[PDB]
């Protein structure tokens, strides 16, 4: 039976982002702050149409499509980046962009080094664990899935079964095989990557907060749709009224 | 959102 999930999500796989930087100016706080954001914007707009593109995903409520979506970019975005420094620099770097590298000078003057050493040892996963790119495609679009709520969605029914689809298709391409352990240590591993997700998402969110709200004394400049989500939708998972969907406790 | 929701409903 030829596979057609799969297909899916290799089909609508964001192509290469560009963050606009202009690589001449000196590694500045403002200047690199300012591009990430940029980078977060253009990002966003790509978020957005690939989860439209999503299997089940337009069965969601309007309000619910926003509210996953406005919830889940960082890690979302995060993964992402750390599969692409993987790849292209063999996570010794951190590849947010073509034209915006970090490297250790740059990761000490975003004021986030700790932040990055964090996200350079997420990308290091992808290849201590040797994770396959349909492995990484299946759990990236479970991401989206992966933070609501505590009073929960406007159709939460709808949302719990669309997530646990996602988690038997991630079943089902896990890379293993005659040995049911290694299947089992596989489903754990994963899932385990998965959740270490959630703590780096949550020191950016905390990071990017407090930037925002001392961003004109700093100089760095939010696009319009990261500053509108930032101050409405990440105090809410800071204040605790939206959480995380952990596998493991 | 209003930025956002333009990018989801433009085009379905
Ligand atoms: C999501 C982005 C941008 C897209 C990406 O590749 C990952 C990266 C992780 C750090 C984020 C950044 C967007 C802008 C943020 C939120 C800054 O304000 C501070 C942390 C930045």
């Amino acid at each position: 039976s030829q596979p057609i999930f799969l297909n899916v999500l290799e089909a609508i796989e964001p192509g290469v982002v560009c963050a606009g930087h202009d690589n001449n100016q000196p590694d500045s706080f403002a200047a690199l702050l300012s591009s990430l954001n940029e980078l977060g914007e253009r990002q966003l707009v790509h978020v957005v149409k690939w989860a439209k593109a999503l299997p089940g995903f337009r069965n969601l409520h309007v309000d619910d499509q926003m509210a996953v979506i406005q919830y889940s970019w960082m890690g979302l975005m995060v993964f992402a980046m750390g599969w692409r420094s993987f790849t292209n620099v063999n996570s010794r770097m951190l590849y947010f962009a073509p034209d915006l590298v970090f490297n250790e000078y740059r990761m000490h003057k975003s004021r986030m080094y700790s932040q990055c050493v964090r996200m350079r040892h997420l990308s290091q996963e992808f290849g201590w664990l040797q994770i396959t790119p349909q492995e990484f495609l299946c759990m990236k679009a479970l991401l989206l899935f992966s933070i609501i709520p505590v009073d929960g969605l406007k159709n939460q029914k709808f949302f719990d079964e669309l997530r646990m689809n996602y988690i038997k298709e991630l079943d089902r391409i896990i890379a293993c095989k005659k040995n049911p352990t290694s299947c089992s240590r596989r489903f754990y591993q994963l899932t385990k990557l998965l959740d270490s997700v959630q703590p780096i998402a949550r020191e950016l969110h905390q990071f990017t907060f407090d930037l925002l709200i001392k961003s004109h004394m700093v100089s760095v400049d939010f696009p319009e749709m990261m500053a509108e989500i930032i101050s409405v939708q990440v105090p809410k998972i800071l204040s605790g009224k939206v959480k995380p969907i952990y596998f493991h406790t | 959102n209003a930025l956002l929701r333009y990018l989801l409903d433009r085009d379905d």
